[PDB]
């Protein structure tokens, strides 16, 4: 029979299917992984990429440059999403889970030229996964975190930062985080929502000048810029309404059928004015907190009433400021009173001198709930960093709210997580064994990359630490972090979460568990 | 006979072994095929079954007179002579009438006697069409009116095998209640053909306030009035309530603080029919109607025929005014040739 | 109907067009249909040895002026029938035959070590060719005492020369290689070469 | 002369188009020929947009797919029938109907006509079906207990042939508890999903009450109490923001006083509906409608939640889950009508902020919360999910079960050849090459998990000769065994569906003579 | 291990990348012609240059410091 | 009688010419005798009295209809069918109402008139395919299969380009320097039809022309100034597409083409989906195209596929399709003549059948 027409438009129409597209799939993949190297964990390097519109954006938290790339192939993109999955389930080993998963799917095709169905690979992944999340629950160790020591925490964030260029300072960072984390933090619910902080920053400064401010900032001036300009403990209030006279939201025809009316309303307009004044001024709170501006008549009058107050307050900025003084909300003149007032602690402004931008800060005597950060460095790319940096931090403490929230790090995980998956895989029948030492190997590929990464002779670098690690057992021997010797982690004490390693080998092998079944495949 | 799948330039795939469905999907240009074509058409409109025959016997009789008139013969005469054979035909033709159909009430009557037409069609088995077909048609039979077409209904369901399939009477609509109950038996029925909302004046009704207490009193009034109009609906005594406009919200709660089943229908053709088969009526406003004027239904129900949801309106004494079947099928292609087989059948009937 | 309304409002759809290339290619077909009888007068020489199948009428002064052009081209052509043999000038005065070779003839350089049946075909080849165009220069010796210590891997080395330019080059056995190779595709080769007007079929 | 027809017509007809209608649907089988068996393989189509989907279950991916032939779109509505019937299979439905084409083949090519062929499959079809429920599955059990067990058993069967086959049990007894918490209505739009980014199949989970997405709130948010032992939910379909009353009711006064009543009033009617929520005692209000700010802002001096403009779905979804009752207008709010709940509280999973409730005596409807690794991943376990709850509906009405394996077929193929003996003429041709397009599908599954069938074959006719039943093949071991004692167990629904639309679906096709195409205006 | 082009294209129309010490000498010349640009100008005794624009009236303005210098020009 | 009352004007030539030969503006002869001077004077005095796409006044129509064409075109109607056009949507009523004083004035042989939907269709070249009636006032769907609009398919939406130019100086006060006046309107107006494309997106397109600022073009313009970063341009097509930047907040567009298609049989909308052509009235700037075509692809399963087309100009387009349809040699078979107008009246024109 001549070929004919089934499927519509078989002209345009491309198919792989078997083996070679299990060769596309891997090749594709060892590209990514090995495109992804540079930028391990403790200590690494940063890659910079320009996206379509042209800004540049620099930094190893892996899940933003796989996020702004314009890749072609799928399994790319799926694994933009694991990234993206793994950065908004911990924030750190953006680039870990992709280098393992690579190396898992290096095991996969090595083994795949071996004739197995890949079922095996995926069974026997799985199984070793289990093995080395159970191992990697017994060694970690629980770390005891009080409302007054803090050091533990210092050292945990300290270690975070490292690859990361904000262990410029080192030290000032953990510290203030660990203050934001202690005063936002919801103890009994375990909760705390980033919402709670405006993380902020501006060009210029310095590194040092990365603090923690106890309350909060605001980016408005007055409304009388000739009205005086520092005030210390004051009281505030928040209206959500403008200084306008009521109208309605229902269309309004005010008819004004006589000149007497006219009278009327030209007096009745200020006299509205000046009873709100009067009515803000009985309950004695120095400052209003307001949302939708209001008119140059209310600013003359405080201006004769030395009342200072705000306008075209945004609506999160009005929410965090409420929090932070700790009154309610009020809507209208009729909920104002003395009660439901916020006490401030000092309220200043600044300009940043050379800048003409204006800037006021909420310092607060008595307790807060909203913190702000603020950011001083080199350009955009410097406060950017920061951001993201400090804000995987914050997701690190979070996680770390908990106890045994911390297991060494630094790769020597890797290490003992291969030689548990080896010492249970060695007894086991076959068909199996292949593919749980495919594992142990992409376990310790994570060491191998290190190594490489510091500049150090890596193969014996790995059988030395190996021998170390395995005469004598201890979670603690893990290869030079700080590159000055004392490879035993007891004194160099890489402090790293629990949760974000053991999530970063289940997404991996979940992720190359599915890579694994795609086999036949389908273009346009 | 063996089915024709056809694809029209509007890319309908038509399998068709109706001749006149087969003509309907042909497109030709000829215009004695389209004299033909025609002919065939208004054969169907007044019979319907087995309009290939007419094709046939004007093939014949075209190739026939083709051969005459090249043998030498002229037009007139043969003309007389087909229409003196014709003519002969017209008497000879009643005098070959052997049986006459009797009462056409017996089901296996009727049964046997459209089981004959239907069997032009699908050869596997017409006797289960042909059972399904008379429970339907002798169902409603006529006794001083005029037996109709549009008296029966037709619902196809994509599912399992036609023998999975049956007959209702009554109605039956691819629409979810509102109504927050479901089942009611013997429900008295409200037919409504005025829009269900607060009825709007046909003229631009702008509300004009001007102190404080018209604005008060408005909502709670305008709630409350709408309260007491279907509170004197609900006084008749009805168990669902249908209506073809648009729906108020506020009258659905009312109806759920006294437990009313609500349907809304889409086509007129609905409303009409159902009024033509529980004798309600068509109320212009919605006030609440008289017994007389009022459909009864021996149950209501919104039942599931197979993963396809579906209003059903059936009567356990089974007599109404219209029925429909239920279908199951693989394809709607196979809906569509038992549809022109029923087709067929009803005509003959 | 609607189509042709479009082509007298809009050129959206193109379905007039191209209609006129056939045209001109049969207008053109029939035309080249006359040149068989244009020149049946002007082509034969032998026209006048033709008699009693030729004839109709004779004019006298376009036909005897035939004939004087036709006489003309004879003695023209004749005149020119000087050669036929190939022949052996030594290496001593190449430059002189190189260059001083008459400006308007065509002279086929053949250079050769003889020995190989490739070269003797050649040589056979050429030879015989004399024997058809006795208006063409061939030349034949050994390349050693031509061009010294000449490389004997790059023989037969047809050259092509006129005026000192050269104009085709045809360069060891790599385009004649072959005993397969003939008579008339050698005369087809010189005749690329822009020398002779002949016909062959590959 | 003038054509009949108008131009661009195609006719080709005879027993070229009859082969040629065959070959073209064996095609299609075979480049679906892995999937199905407890092995189970993925495909990956991007098309267009560059959507990529992955999926076992053939149904889908062909609806994904797109084609333009009577044959094939026949094949797209069987499998869709198949699909819409009862569920999982399709893939193996239209290997059958392949199968069916394939096996008649040399008939077409012999001297055959179609309604020896069509009343072949049709006596065939129906003394299949008259088996299949004479010696159908009953467990003799009647326990609610053993329901939920056989319930997991064909769950696990389920999610076999699919991707989450090392989580089945886990899965399945999720499933279980979801539908035996629910009633015998069968209705199915009250268990919707809530998904979720990150984690693994075991962080996915199932609430008992409520969870769904916490949608966009205005300032002044998380105010309101995080933590009620015993709140109280007022389920709204009103709308609470200062607005137009109606669009029409234009102002004409002329007094400035009245103009500040008529404001002040307004705001009374919003104060009047703050007062009488608050009256109720109540904390929990939600809307499908949208809420302004000042209403959170009461709430929050009123330390009370607050939620608007919410899709439907979940406001019913919460009116079958706490046994309250929507409401329209605030002037009839009583004690009874109000939704109650034993603990409601927002939570931060995996990067974002849900509310839930729990502890509701009203257990009737449940939501899931899937933690996944991947959005293909997410979506293909979600239809997973959904293949289960098809199967679980199906089945509490009934145990019409079947076992896994593929041996169904094999005793399918030992009754009609074992019936395919008395019978005389091309009728026992057909019920033979009927017999042997079901004797395929299991070497289907098996040569797939790489491994010889003609010697498993054989000991499959020898094991059932005698009476042998479900003795279907190993998977992962590459043998043979009782699936039955294996614990796979499919609907037997499903397979008689299968038959008999696969018997329709062939009959139809073999019962055409031409085509024509039209020149498409 | 350093390889992301040889399997297959990963990388739509105009996308690519460089890993080796190619993307180093690419950042420095970068850096060098800013240097270039720019050390041609410091000191008390350091030189001026002008800013021209590509079209639309060629926005003229004469400037020792580079800041405008570099705000002006397009980097790639 | 190619004459066509369009939205605001009428233009008088035959079927056969390419264009017609007056306008309607609503002394070339008037300084020899000036008898027309008058007349066409007093016609220019009277005003349009269409408005939304409804009839609004009838004895001005036939005043104007009377000279236009007795003093200048030069014809007599009475030996002539006649085609003009109408108001996009009208009930039966304005029809039977025109045919009488039409008849009773004229007593034309036969008529035949179309919805200007239906005529740029025509003048596109298309007999299918649903057109975006963006017109001025208001807008309309109009779904055409095979040349006829279906009573029961037209949808109208009250967006119009003069409401996008209100909401744009209802958010050109918060840019400072408002814009109200004639002249403010005015140049409002003329920004819009200089720049105010589509890109993608609105806060992508602000982000491009805030965060980077290179969306932005000087105004260098005697009655403007350099006040847009990119916003304004971008801030009119948006209210186009999303409601709520207007405070009337509803469904898209998009929501009544997709449902006006739905309701109609799938079959059906493959042919709408063909062509799918666009009108102007209020769009003029490209960036519309492919961004309703994947907005609408949203709703439009990826199964099927879609297309958008677009003329640049499509000013003279109703008479475009006056003047095919002229020509079409069939409409003669759908015209209403006087053998039907003094047997049934108004009657027929109602469709009495079905």
């Amino acid at each position: 029979g001549r070929p004919f027409l089934i499927i519509k438009d078989q002209d345009r129409k491309s198919r792989l299917m078997g083996l070679e597209a299990l060769k596309s799939h891997i090749m594709a993949a060892k590209a990514v992984a090995n495109t992804m190297r540079t930028s391990l964990g403790p200590n690494g390097l940063d890659k910079m990429m320009v996206d379509k519109d042209g800004d540049v954006t620099v930094t190893n938290d892996g899940a933003t440059i796989l996020s702004m790339m314009d890749v072609d192939h799928q399994i790319a993109k799926l694994m933009v999403e694991l990234s993206k999955s793994q950065d908004d389930e911990i924030g750190d080993g953006t680039t870990g889970v992709v280098v393992l998963a690579g190396a898992l799917l290096e095991e996969a095709e090595q083994l795949l030229d071996r004739g197995i169905h890949p079922i095996r690979i995926a069974d026997g992944y799985e199984q070793a996964a289990r093995v080395a999340i159970e191992h990697l629950d017994k060694i970690s160790d629980s770390v005891l975190v009080d409302i007054k020591d803090t050091e533990p925490l210092i050292q945990t964030a300290k270690t975070t930062l490292g690859s990361k260029v904000v262990n410029s300072c080192h030290r000032q960072m953990a510290e203030i985080a660990v203050n934001a984390v202690l005063t936002v933090a919801d103890m009994e619910r375990r909760d705390v929502d980033f919402e709670l902080i405006k993380v902020e920053g501006k060009v210029g400064g310095r590194l040092e000048d990365t603090k923690l401010i106890k309350g909060v900032i605001v980016d408005k001036d007055f409304s009388h810029p000739q009205m005086p300009k520092k005030v210390e403990d004051a009281k505030i209030a928040i209206l959500t309404c403008p200084f306008e006279p009521p109208k309605p939201k229902t269309k309004h025809k005010l008819d004004v059928t006589s000149v007497e009316d006219y009278k009327a309303l030209q007096k009745y307009e200020k006299e509205k004015f000046e009873e709100m004044i009067q009515q803000i001024k009985e309950t004695g709170a120095n400052l209003a907190i307001c949302q939708w501006g209001f008119d140059d008549e209310a600013n003359h009058l405080l201006l004769q009433n030395n009342l200072p107050a705000v306008r075209w307050v945004g609506g999160p900025e009005i929410e965090l400021i409420a929090i932070a003084t700790g009154g309610r909300i009020v809507p209208r003149f009729s909920e104002l009173t003395a009660e439901k007032l916020g006490f401030a602690g000092l309220v200043q402004e600044i300009s940043f001198g050379t800048t003409k931008d204006k800037m006021l800060v909420i310092e607060q005597c008595k307790n807060s709930r909203a913190v702000t950060i603020f950011i001083r460095g080199g350009n955009k790319m410097i406060i950017e960093e920061a951001k993201r940096s400090l804000h995987d931090a914050l997701c690190v403490i979070r996680n770390l709210i908990r106890d045994n929230r911390v297991v060494y790090g630094g790769g020597a995980a890797e290490i003992s997580c291969a030689l548990a998956v080896s010492q249970e895989a060695d007894k086991c029948p076959t068909l199996e064994q292949y593919a749980m030492r495919a594992f142990a190997d992409a376990l310790e590929v994570i060491p191998m990359a290190l190594s490489e990464n510091s500049g150090m002779n890596p193969i014996q670098t790995m059988t030395e630490v190996r021998a170390r690690q395995v005469k004598e057992m201890n979670p603690a021997l893990g290869i030079d972090c700080l590159h000055k010797g004392t490879n035993d982690m007891k004194q160099q004490h890489v402090i790293e979460t629990l949760i974000g390693k053991k999530q970063q080998i289940s997404l991996a092998t979940q992720m190359v568990r599915m890579i694994l079944k795609i086999d036949d495949i389908r273009k346009p | 006979g063996m089915n024709k799948m056809v694809i029209n330039h509007l890319e309908k795939l038509f399998v068709t072994n109706d001749a006149a469905t087969i003509l309907r999907e042909l497109e030709v240009q000829h215009p004695a095929a389209k004299m033909i074509v025609m002919a065939s058409h208004m054969q169907e409109q007044e019979v319907g079954d087995g309009t290939n025959f007419v094709l046939v016997f004007a093939g014949a009789l075209l190739e026939l007179a083709e051969e005459l008139l090249r043998i030498g013969l002229s037009v007139s005469e043969v003309i007389e002579g087909y229409e003196i054979a014709c003519r002969k035909a017209h008497e000879i033709l009643p005098n070959l009438v052997c049986c006459s159909a009797k009462n056409l009430r017996d089901i296996d009557e009727v049964s046997s006697l459209l089981r004959t037409s239907i069997m032009s069609k699908q050869y596997g088995n017409e006797v289960f069409l042909a059972k399904l077909i008379a429970q339907a048609c002798v169902s409603i039979f006529p006794d001083s009116g005029h037996f109709n077409v549009d008296n029966i209904r037709v619902c196809k369901i994509l599912g399992s095998g036609i023998s999975s399939s049956s007959v209702l009477h009554g109605m039956v609509f691819k629409k979810e209640t509102e109504g927050d109950v479901t089942s009611v038996k013997d429900a008295k029925i409200a037919v409504y053909s005025c829009p269900f909302d607060g009825m709007i004046t046909e003229t631009k009704g702008t509300v004009l306030i001007k102190t404080a207490e018209e604005l008060m009193n408005f909502s709670k009034g305008e709630e409350n009035l709408m309260d007491a109009q279907v509170k004197a609906i609900a006084d008749t005594g009805a168990n669902v309530v249908v209506t073809g406009g648009k729906v108020a919200d506020m009258a659905l709660h009312y109806a759920n603080k006294y437990n009313i089943m609500l349907v809304r229908l889409n086509s007129k053709w609905d409303l009409r029919r159902l009024c033509k088969t529980v004798g309600a009526t068509a109320l212009p406003r919605l006030t609440p109607p008289v017994l007389e004027e009022m459909g009864h239904c021996d149950s209501v129900y919104l039942s599931e025929v197979g993963d396809t949801q579906v209003v059903v309106f059936k009567h356990e004494k089974e007599d109404g005014a219209i029925s429909t079947i239920v279908l199951r099928g693989s394809t709607d292609n196979l809906m569509d040739d038992i549809e022109r087989a029923v087709d067929d059948g009803v005509n003959t009937f | 109907e609607w189509n042709d309304i479009l082509r007298k409002k809009g050129i959206l759809p193109p379905k007039e067009s191209l209609k006129e290339l056939e045209e001109e290619a049969e207008e053109e077909q029939r035309i080249l249909q006359q040149s068989v009888v244009k020149t049946y007068e002007d082509m034969t020489l032998e026209e006048l040895e033709d008699h009693e199948d030729e004839f109709n009428e004779e004019d006298e002064r376009a036909i005897e002026m035939y004939r004087r052009r036709r006489l003309a081209e004879w003695k023209a052509t004749k005149l020119k029938n000087k050669f036929g043999e190939v022949l052996e000038i030594s290496g001593k005065d190449y430059v002189q035959e190189v260059t001083k070779a008459g400006e308007g003839l065509w002279v086929i350089l053949h250079l050769y070590k003889q020995g190989i049946p490739l070269c003797a075909l050649i040589n056979q080849h050429l030879s015989g060719l004399a024997r058809k165009f006795p208006d063409v220069k061939f030349i034949k010796a050994i390349s050693t005492t031509c061009i010294p210590n000449y490389p004997d891997r790059n023989l037969p080395t047809i050259f092509v020369y006129l005026e000192g330019d050269i104009k085709a080059q045809f360069i060891g056995p790599l385009v004649f290689g072959g005993m397969n190779l003939t008579r008339d595709e050698l005369e087809w080769k010189l005749s690329e070469s822009g020398a002779i007007m002949t016909d062959l079929e590959e | 002369p003038v054509i009949l027809l108008k131009e661009g017509t195609d006719s080709s007809q005879g027993i070229p188009q009859l082969v040629s209608n065959i070959s073209a649907c064996q095609v299609i089988a075979e480049a679906v020929r892995t999937t199905l068996g407890p092995r189970g393989m993925d495909k990956l189509i991007v098309d267009g947009r560059g959507k990529a989907t992955i999926s076992n279950d053939g149904a889908t991916i062909l609806k994904l797919l797109d084609v333009v032939h009577p044959a094939a779109k026949t094949l797209v509505d069987i499998a869709k029938s198949q699909d819409a019937e009862v569920g999982d299979g399709t893939t193996s439905v239209t290997l059958l109907a392949a199968e069916f084409l394939k096996q008649v083949k040399p008939y077409v090519e012999e001297g055959l006509h179609p309604q020896i062929i069509i009343r072949a499959f049709r006596t065939a079809t129906q003394l299949a079906v008259n088996k299949i429920k004479e010696i159908a599955v009953t467990v003799k059990k009647a326990d609610k207990v053993e329901q939920r067990k056989l319930l997991e058993k064909c769950a696990m069967t389920a999610l076999s042939s699919k991707l989450i086959s090392q989580q089945k049990a886990f899965f399945a007894k999720m499933v279980v508890d979801a539908v035996m918490m629910l009633d015998d209505l069968l209705q199915l739009k009250m268990i919707g999903i809530k998904k979720v980014q990150g984690g693994a199949l075991e962080d996915s989970q199932l609430v008992a009450g409520v969870a769904f997405k916490k949608t966009f709130s205005y300032a002044g948010f998380e105010m309101q109490p995080k933590k009620y032992h015993n709140p109280k939910i007022a389920l709204l379909n009103v709308e609470l923001e200062l607005k137009a009353e109606k669009d029409n009711a234009e102002i004409r006064v002329h007094t400035v006083e009245d103009y500040q009543a008529i404001v002040d009033a307004e705001w009374n009617i919003l104060y009047d509906k703050l007062e009488k929520i608050h009256h109720s005692g109540a904390k929990v209000v939600l809307s499908k409608l949208p809420i302004g700010d000042v209403a959170t802002q009461y709430f929050a001096d009123r330390d009370m939640f607050c939620a608007g403009r919410v899709p439907e779905e979940d406001l019913k979804r919460t009116m079958m889950a706490c046994g309250g009752s929507i409401q329209t207008s605030v002037n009839a709010l009583s004690a009874d009508v109000l939704g109650r709940c034993q603990v409601f509280e927002e939570t931060q999973i995996g990067g974002e902020r849900y509310n839930f409730f729990t502890g509701c005596p009203k257990a009737k409807t449940c939501t899931f919360i899937l933690r996944g690794g991947a959005e293909q991943f997410m979506e293909e376990t979600e239809r997973s999910l959904h293949d289960a709850i098809m199967i679980v509906r199906r089945a509490i009405k009934n145990d019409s079960v079947v076992a896994g394996g593929g041996a169904i077929e094999m005793e399918l193929s030992k009754y009609l050849r074992d019936y395919s003996r008395t019978i005389p003429g091309k009728q026992q041709l057909l019920i033979g090459a009927y017999a042997k397009a079901l004797e395929i599908i299991p070497r289907q599954l098996c040569d797939n998990a790489g491994f010889d069938a003609t010697n498993i074959l054989n000991k499959l006719r020898a094991r059932h000769a005698q009476g042998g039943t479900w003795y279907g093949v190993d998977i992962n071991n590459e043998d043979i065994a009782d699936n039955f004692e294996a614990f796979v167990w499919e609907p037997a629904m499903v397979r008689i569906n299968a038959l008999t639309a696969a018997s329709e679906a062939a009959c139809l096709i073999v019962s055409v003579d031409e085509t024509i195409k039209n020149p498409r205006s | 291990a350093s390889l992301s082009l040889a399997p297959v294209n990963i990388f739509k129309a105009g996308a690519d990348e460089e890993r080796a010490e190619t993307a180093r000498l690419t950042s420095f010349i970068g850096a060098i012609a800013i240097g270039d640009l720019v050390k041609s100008t410091l000191g008390p005794k350091g030189m001026d240059k002008i800013l021209l624009s590509s079209g639309r009236d060629a926005s003229l303005m004469v400037t020792n410091d580079g800041a405008t210098i570099l705000k002006n020009i397009g980097v790639d | 009688l190619v004459v066509d009352n369009g939205s605001g004007m009428c233009k008088a030539g035959f079927a056969g010419d390419d264009a017609p030969r007056a306008v309607f503006p609503s002394g070339q002869k008037d300084s020899y005798v000036g008898d027309e001077a008058q007349s066409k004077r007093g016609i220019l005095t009277l005003k349009y009295p269409i408005e939304h796409g409804i009839v609004t006044n009838w004895d001005d129509m036939e005043k104007i209809w009377h000279h236009t064409f007795y003093n200048e075109l030069r014809v007599a109607p009475e030996e002539h069918p006649v085609l003009l056009t109408e108001a996009p949507l009208n009930p039966k009523a304005n029809r039977e109402k025109m045919t009488q004083i039409m008849f009773e004035t004229f007593n034309t042989p036969a008529m035949y008139v179309a919805i200007q939907a239906v005529l740029s269709l025509y003048a596109s070249g298309r007999t299918t395919g649903i057109v975006m009636d963006s017109g001025d006032g208001v807008t309309h769907t109009v779904p055409i299969y095979e040349g006829y609009a279906l009573p029961h398919a037209i949808l109208r939406l009250d967006l119009a380009g003069r409401d996008l130019t209100d909401y744009l100086m209802k958010i050109l006060t918060e840019r400072g320097y408002s814009f109200t006046t004639t002249a403010e309107r005015e140049i409002v107006r003329d920004i819009k039809e200089k720049l105010c494309y589509v890109a993608l997106d609105f806060e992508q397109e602000m982000a491009t022309a805030a965060s980077s600022s290179s969306l932005e073009k000087s105004y260098e313009l005697p009655d403007g100034q350099v006040i847009t970063i990119g916003n304004e341009r971008f801030r009119c097509p948006e209210a186009l597409f999303q409601p709520s930047f207007l405070g009337m907040e509803s469904c898209g567009i998009h929501e009544t083409t997709f449902n006006s298609i739905m309701k109609c049989d799938v079959d059906i909308r493959k042919d709408l989906y063909a062509n799918t052509v666009l009108s102007g009235g209020t769009t003029m700037y490209p960036g519309i195209a492919d961004r309703m075509q994947k907005e609408i692809t949203a709703l439009a399963p990826s199964t099927m596929k879609i297309k958008i087309i677009a003329p640049p100009e499509r000013k003279y387009s109703v008479w475009i399709g006056g003047s095919i349809l002229a020509s079409l040699s069939t409409f003669q078979q759908m015209w209403i003549s006087k053998q039907e107008y003094d047997e049934s009246g108004p009657s027929i024109v109602h469709r009495k059948c079905f």
